[PDB]
């Protein structure tokens, strides 16, 4: 194989790194104009995401497996952000060339971009101290949720979503915990439903219902039997499924496989509960014994979700049948089988005003495509809400941020002689390449239109109002509540800002080519 | 993954609809010309297309973009009818405008709403010559029939244009408040007639009557069955394999003849002479059913007595086992009528009720295939029309007036964007344009002249592009539901803008 | 784009290059084809009326000539060449409208006015026949019998030809009588003289020997089942591990076989039809001994279209299983026969048949094949050519004459027209003359003498008269002892009129995914 | 256009022959020869009328087209 050294790895490292801010600059924000990508399978995607455009890209080299990775740490934690991160650190990169081209040695630069890195977050930090609780942040959460529902244009009458991203993260994610939950919070939908038919679901919703609605729609609190058992065909892990070969077979298995199911739902309410949850269900000779019986219960529990049942109602784990027992049981602030407005999306829930151990946001679409272009949306909401809900701290996007971040940056670059004087400098001038894309994005002249904020820092030097982040002609980050999360932001720079600075102490690369990734 | 960017995506995304569009843009417009689709990567063929999907669908849509539109502009057709061809050439117009727009260095955001404020304050001036033609049945019939004509037309359609226009606005006035496509009942076969077809009283049934079995039933009350017997009757014992060798091997085959015989067990007790169901029997079983005495029919057609109960007043149900699982339904007569060389069982227990069984004669399945679909089209078009009878000009007409209206708000309307809405108020006359030539007729004086000039109020007066003259949208028929022009306008523009803010495609 | 102009290029390039060498039509002309096949398959080819169905050409515009040679000889059974030649004529009219700049709805529409200015004049030359009377029959069949393959069989054949559409003669004239109620049956010996027109319904049906359902009362049935029997459709308790196994199950199935075959000896139906539809295989091989034993003609899953023929004609239906006797469905025969002429051939005739005034059966007989062809494919357009009058009476002339007639006189109407069609009818109005022209073509050397003259004759024997290409020399084409019925060319017309405009109705060639 | 254009004076010649009308010549809305009031004489056109058919029998006239090489000067 080869070793590609200095120059040829700077050239290895900052090419891969700068097609791909490309193609997230047209794709920058609400303006960012989307990108339809097209899998070998005759599958298209359009995708406006960088962590969808990373999650679609395999693209081969160290870089292009950065940045796959490093926008999809920003994309769970803070969400939006996904963006920024990655064209701004081509943006860097794009600017180490020409400051090494000076003969500035890449690490003599690498400090500067990090040292600056510190006044942009420092400067980010000024912009919105304010910590608001969840009732009343569930305004600026949607207000957010304004904005980060927007880059996905599925954001007004959602504030549904808003809202139900509000409540979402503060049932299982805590304000005061400040530990993430996106696990615990269960984001679900389904195709034929609509983007205006939302439902933030407390407990679990489990898909299959009740045997009959001529058993009730309706269990009452807890009572709910955690069942590993077939009453249908169980599918055992231990054994391989077979069924009955034989003529004579067909008739015992009809006479036997029934009077078992009559004693054991039978017994299943002997052990107790209006809802026995059974990883295996019922079948539909199960279904009217579970009506003969009268018994209310689920058939169908998916082998994770007798899990989920359990642990996301804190419901004490009945393990299976044999295990069944009276004080040990699945809990339920009521139990319900729920048409969610259109007969399509329909589950049974088990809903949590008890203990709600997965909250479950059901978002509902015409299809697929149009619930994740919710769910992710809701996602990057949902992920600054329960950043806002932890901490409000906020920060007016679009740059002007920045804007006002560079000029502090690069005057306070200036003030330590040390080489990453003019090096620090020319790192505030990255911080202005996205609103750039964004104007270009939004129709405008980024040069002139970035001036404009410019002479706005000049007035204001802070962002409060800004330019356009969706087209409009509205010049505004706190009227068009153009805002993103204060903590995300910096998150955005802490992993935009290294990663360059990381490839600029890796440069020592044993490859034949960029292409090894 | 393969990097697209823009230099050829923008490229690529104008190809597409164009490299399509031009073969619909064909069969679409006024008829000059027409797609023959010459049929070679699956076969040695020579198709006449007029359809969009059949010219879309059966060629290489392999180009991403051009997934979009056929994806897209089929659903259109697949949802208010002849959506194919519409909103294929509409984009592919805007792709050229894009083109220059793109080519004039020109935000694909800028032209966003240049087009999309275009497209409403268009459909807009589109709702102005969209004139309600609901004043009274009779207008609301040759509104329909003239919408329905106007679905049909740009298609090849032998018999099938005034019988449907008579059908379709009959589905129409028997639902009141929609068209049936619940109650004609399109029955396909050879009856050896060209495309000629007629309401169907009751429904006919494809069988032919022999062994023991006499032909016609007289004064016969169905039996609705919505379970039948296949070739042995299913139930608990139904089933046995007892082939040791290669004799059992032809000895089993003579075991099931025996499950032929128990299911008349099942019809005797029920009683009635005429037993309708729905799974078919041989003749060798003929044998045993017939001789029986009692009159089994096979195939009885679930949408066929769904056609009964619903005029017979009657009901048709589902899960048949004893008799009264399913209403008894009542015929006057079950028989045999005999088109041509054909035996059609005929159940006629109503006639021309508000279902109808409507039967397809043609000896061809592709001409009866497109028009199913122009049927299709217009019932939707005219269900609409029962919602908006509002008949909107079309051949262009319409185009016109949103071109000249778009241009006229464009001049004031943005500072900058006049770029885009005279680019789409550019576009709407296009489709006019590539007809008349067609025809032979100057489009630039016609797009120029005609726009204007009846832009300036003949609206009425508009494209006739098969004359290449200018004669009356209303009186020479050529006009449309308000609905489908700006349903074929809403997806179209749509189509265009979103590979248009396309700038990369990544590629697997 | 320039792929939508070029493909209709490319198509009237394809094409009309197909059609053109498509006449050396008649004559004596050019030296014969040992044709070398696309697959390399050595072919001796002459006689360019089945040369054009032989023809194995590819693109679509091409094919579309193969498929108008089809259209014409289903239609009338005569002009064959007539329909494909003449889009020769009209791929001419084509590119110089589409080099005048014309467009192709107009050269399109153009083929319709052409059509409609020239089934005017076919008609107005043409001299009514009455295809009631023998006359016309005899005549047109004559004529048609003498460009046929037996002009000394035309004399026997003739009346079998004129009776068969006169057995299916339907009142005065009408477009109908198909030669699908006609069964032409090969029979292997005889003569073509010994060819027989019967009137009923005769099977192609060829059974085991003879005496078999030559009886009286012998109805044909159809069975929709076959014959029972252990083995056959009755069960076997016994399997077979052992030839001796074997035995026992034969013998049983056939010991009950011959007890049903004398029910159906019993029937009065001494032709079952036994279905192709295989039961256990159905009728046994065991079976078809004894229902032949009985004289009952069964050749193992028979013949499906004699099954469809005595549904059609006779009216059979299938009846209830032999162990049942028979529901008596088989149609009526109170006369099935096979007839050995010289003591050999099968020929299953049902006589007393049900018949429904039509399915007339020539008989087509001979101790050759080359016997047999001659005389059926002669009295195949005898049948055709008085089908022609039926469908669409009188005469024109033959070999391309009477066109040239219609090619003058269509000029005039290219005259009057006053469109840009006039001139494009006119633009094809005399590219019709290029038939007898091209016809003469092909023989030799030294070459330009007659071709326009086989031009200017016709026009300076002015609008009446012209040169007949078959007896040579100028008349009235039209009756030279040179006729087609004038529904052949009317016909040839529209058909070609048609496919091109299609070519014109392209924007662009395709190929499927 | 002239195609066009000669299908109506093709028309008016079912109409009307050695007409005082034709085509416009001069690009007006009438088309005429006498609202056009366009003409020639009648010594022009049929002088006119000689030379075409002149030099089309003349390139006929000799048999003779041998040259050094030379056709041209």
């Amino acid at each position: 194989k080869s070793r590609l050294m200095g120059l040829e790895a700077l050239k290895s490292h900052i090419m891969a790194a700068k097609a791909v801010a490309n193609t997230m600059r047209t794709s920058l924000g609400p303006n960012g104009l989307d990108k339809m990508m097209v899998d070998k399978d005759g599958d298209v995607t359009v995708t406006n995401d960088g962590a969808t455009i990373l999650s679609m890209m395999d693209v081969d080299h160290q870089i292009a497996k950065l940045m796959v990775e490093l926008s999809k740490s920003q994309d769970d934690e803070i969400g939006d952000g996904t963006t920024g991160v990655v064209v701004l650190a081509g943006a860097l990169l794009e600017e180490a060339e020409q400051l090494l081209d000076r003969g500035i040695h890449p690490i003599r630069i690498a400090d500067g971009y990090e040292q600056a890195a510190r006044v942009a977050i420092e400067h980010l930090d000024k912009i919105s101290d304010s910590v608001l609780v969840d009732i009343k942040d569930t305004e600026p959460l949607i207000q957010t949720a304004k904005t980060t529902l927007g880059s996905k244009v599925v954001n007004s009458c959602h504030r549904q979503m808003a809202e139900i991203a509000v409540n979402a993260v503060l049932t299982v994610a805590d304000m005061e915990r400040r530990d993430v939950d996106f696990e615990l919070i269960k984001v679900e939908g389904k195709v034929g439903g609509r983007l205006e038919d939302t439902k933030l679901i407390k407990g679990v919703i489990v898909d299959k219902d009740f045997s009959h609605p001529q058993m009730p729609k309706k269990v009452e609190d807890a009572k709910i039997a955690i069942l590993t058992c077939p009453f249908e065909p169980p599918k055992p892990k231990t054994k391989h499924k077979l069924d009955v070969t034989s003529v004579e077979d067909y008739k015992a298995l009809q006479k036997y496989e029934k009077e078992k199911f009559e004693e054991m739902i039978q017994q299943i309410k002997e052990t107790g509960a209006n809802l026995a949850i059974c990883q295996w269900g019922f079948d539909d000779e199960a279904n009217h014994l579970l009506l003969q019986n009268n018994l209310p219960a689920v058939r169908w529990v998916g082998g994770p979700e007798i899990e989920l049942i359990a642990i996301a109602t804190g419901g004490r784990i009945v393990p299976r049948f044999s295990e069944l027992t009276a004080e040990k049981l699945g809990f339920a602030g009521l139990v319900q089988e729920i048409s969610f407005g259109t007969t399509k999306d329909k589950m049974l829930v088990i809903e949590q005003c008890k203990n709600s151990r997965a909250v479950t946001i059901f978002i509902r679409g015409g299809n697929k495509m149009i619930i994740e272009e919710a769910k992710r949306s809701l996602h990057d909401a949902l992920c600054v809400i329960r950043n806002l809900i932890r901490d409000n701290r906020v920060v007016y996007g679009g740059g002007a941020a920045e804007i006002s971040c560079a000029l502090a940056v690069s005057q306070e670059a200036d003030k330590c002689p040390t080489l990453e004087q003019y090096a620090m400098r020319a790192f505030a001038d990255a911080l202005e390449v996205i609103p750039m894309a964004l104007s270009e994005n939004s129709g405008m002249n980024p040069i002139q239109t970035m001036t404009e904020v410019r002479a706005r820092q000049v007035k204001e030097m802070n962002p409060a109002l800004g330019i356009d982040c969706l087209h409009k002609g509205t010049n505004d980050m706190k009227q068009q509540h153009v805002i993103e999360t204060l903590i995300g932001k910096k998150q955005q720079i802490s992993l935009a800002t290294q990663m360059v600075r990381m490839i600029l102490k890796i440069d020592d690369i044993r490859k034949p080519g960029e292409s090894e990734e | 993954a393969d990097e697209e960017r823009a230099e050829t995506a923008r490229l690529t995304s104008f190809i597409g609809a164009i490299a399509i569009g031009d073969l619909v843009k064909s069969t679409l417009g006024p008829k000059g010309m027409d797609k023959i689709l010459l049929s070679s990567g699956r076969d040695a063929s020579l198709m006449v297309t007029n359809d969009g999907a059949t010219i879309l669908k059966n060629i290489g849509v392999d180009n991403p973009a051009a997934k979009v539109l056929v994806d897209m502009s089929r659903v259109q057709d697949d949802e208010v009818g002849d959506g194919t061809t519409s909103v294929t050439v509409l984009a592919a117009e805007l792709l050229r405008e894009a083109e220059s727009l793109i080519a004039k260095k020109i935000h694909p955001q800028t032209i966003i709403a240049g087009w999309r404020e275009a497209t409403k304050a268009a459909r807009e001036a589109l709702l102005s010559s969209a004139v309600d033609h609901g004043s009274d049945e009779v207008k609301f019939r040759q509104d329909l029939m003239n919408i329905a004509g106007t679905t049909l037309s740009s298609k090849l359609l032998t018999h099938h244009k005034d019988h449907f226009t008579k059908l379709a606005v009959e589905a129409v006035l028997r639902l009141k408040g929609s068209g049936n496509l619940e109650a004609i009942h399109i029955i396909k076969k050879l009856g050896g007639s060209l495309a000629d077809s007629y309401l169907d009283e009751g429904f006919l049934l494809d069988k032919k009557i022999g062994v023991n079995q006499p032909k016609r039933i007289e004064n016969a009350k169905i039996l609705i069955a919505n379970t039948g017997m296949d070739t042995d009757k299913i139930k608990i014992f139904g089933s046995r394999v007892r082939v040791d060798s290669t004799a059992k091997v032809a000895e089993i085959e003579h075991a099931e003849k025996e499950k032929m015989k128990e299911k008349v067990e099942r019809i005797l007790k029920h009683g009635i002479n005429c037993f309708i169901n729905r799974q078919l029997i041989y003749n060798y079983p003929e044998q045993l059913f017939g001789a029986a005495g009692v009159m089994a029919i096979e195939h009885a057609d679930f949408a066929g007595v769904e056609r009964l109960a619903l005029v017979t007043g009657g009901e048709i149900a589902s899960t048949f086992d004893h008799p009264e699982l399913v209403k008894l339904g009542s015929c006057k007569l079950i028989e045999e009528v005999m088109i041509g060389e054909d035996k059609l069982i005929h159940f006629s227990g109503v006639a021309l009720g508000e279902a109808c069984t409507i039967v397809l004669r043609g000896a061809t399945q592709q001409i009866l295939d497109e028009a199913e679909r122009s049927l299709h089209d217009a019932l939707c078009v005219l269900a609409q029309t029962v919602k908006d009878s509002r008949t909107v000009y079309g051949g262009g007409c319409s185009e016109m007036l949103m071109a000249h209206a778009v241009t006229q708000l464009a001049n004031r309307t943005p500072g900058k964007e006049a770029v885009a809405m005279e680019s789409y108020a550019k576009a709407l006359r296009m489709l006019p344009t590539i007809i008349a030539d067609n025809a032979g007729y100057d489009s630039a004086d016609l797009v120029a002249q005609l726009r204007a000039a009846h832009s300036e109020g003949n609206t009425t007066a508009g494209l006739d592009m098969r004359e290449g003259t200018i004669g009356d949208m209303a009186i020479l028929g050529i006009t449309e539901s308000f609905q489908v022009k700006r349903q074929v306008l809403l997806s179209a523009a749509e189509a265009a803008e979103v590979i248009l803010r396309v700038d990369n495609i990544i590629k697997a | 784009r320039d792929k939508p102009a070029q493909i209709r290029f490319s198509n009237i390039s394809a094409a009309k290059a197909v059609a053109d060498a498509i006449r050396t039509s008649l004559g004596p002309k050019g030296m014969d084809k040992m044709i070398q096949d696309g697959k390399g398959d050595v072919t001796i080819t002459n006689d360019g009326a089945t040369i054009l169905k032989q023809m194995q050409v590819l693109h679509p515009a091409a094919r579309m000539l193969v498929e108008l040679s089809k259209a014409q000889d289903i239609e009338a059974g005569d002009g064959t060449t007539s329909v494909v030649i003449i889009a020769g004529s009209l791929l001419d009219s084509c590119t110089k409208l589409l080099q005048k700049g014309i467009h192709p709805t107009i050269i399109s529409e153009s083929f319709q006015k052409a059509l409609e200015k020239g089934i005017e004049i076919l008609t107005d030359m043409s001299r009514p026949v009455e295809l009631s009377d023998r006359e016309t029959l005899l005549n047109s069949a004559t004529t048609s019998l003498n460009s046929k393959v037996v002009s000394q069989y035309s004399s026997l054949l003739s009346p079998m030809s004129v009776n068969a559409v006169m057995k299916v003669i339907d009142p005065a004239t009408a477009t109908s009588v198909d030669l699908r109620d006609i069964k032409i049956v090969k029979k292997l010996g005889g003569t073509i003289d010994d060819c027989e027109l019967v009137e009923g319904l005769v099977l192609t049906q060829k059974v085991s020997n003879s005496g078999i359902t030559r009886v009286e009362k012998a109805k044909i049935g159809l069975i929709q089942f076959c014959l029972s029997a252990p083995k056959t459709d009755m069960d076997n308790q016994i399997v077979v591990s052992d030839y001796a196994q074997m035995d026992r199950v034969l013998r049983e199935e056939r010991a009950y076989i011959l007890n049903l075959v004398k029910q159906i000896k019993k029937t009065g139906c001494n032709v079952l039809l036994i279905q192709k539809s295989i039961l256990r295989d159905a009728l046994s091989d065991l079976a078809l001994h004894f229902l032949n034993k009985m004289k009952i003609m069964v050749i193992k899953d028979i013949e499906r279209e004699d099954i469809e023929f005595i549904c059609k004609t006779i009216g059979t239906k299938p009846v209830a299983h032999i162990d049942q006797f028979t529901a008596d469905m088989l149609g009526s025969a109170e006369l099935a026969e096979e007839v050995n002429l010289n003591g050999s051939g099968k020929l299953l005739k049902i006589t007393g048949c049900a018949s429904p005034g039509k399915t007339v059966t020539i008989v087509v007989r001979g101790s050759n094949k080359l016997v047999i062809e001659e005389a059926e494919r002669s009295i195949h357009d005898a049948l055709c050519v008085i089908r022609c009058l039926v469908k669409k009476r009188a005469l024109i002339a033959g070999g391309g004459a009477p066109e040239i007639e219609l090619a003058l006189r269509l000029t005039e109407y290219s005259r009057t027209l006053s469109g840009m069609e006039s001139y494009c009818v006119r633009a094809f109005a005399d590219a019709m003359e290029v038939i007898p022209s091209t016809l003469a073509e092909n023989a030799g050397l030294n070459p330009i003498s007659t071709v326009t003259e086989l031009r200017n004759r016709h026009a300076q024997g002015e609008k009446t008269a012209g040169i007949n290409v078959r007896k040579g020399g100028i008349s009235n084409i039209l009756e030279e002892l040179v006729v087609q019925p004038l529904l052949v060319s009317v016909s040839a017309l529209t058909l070609a009129t048609e496919t091109v405009r299609s070519i014109l109705k392209i924007d662009d060639v395709v190929n499927t995914r």
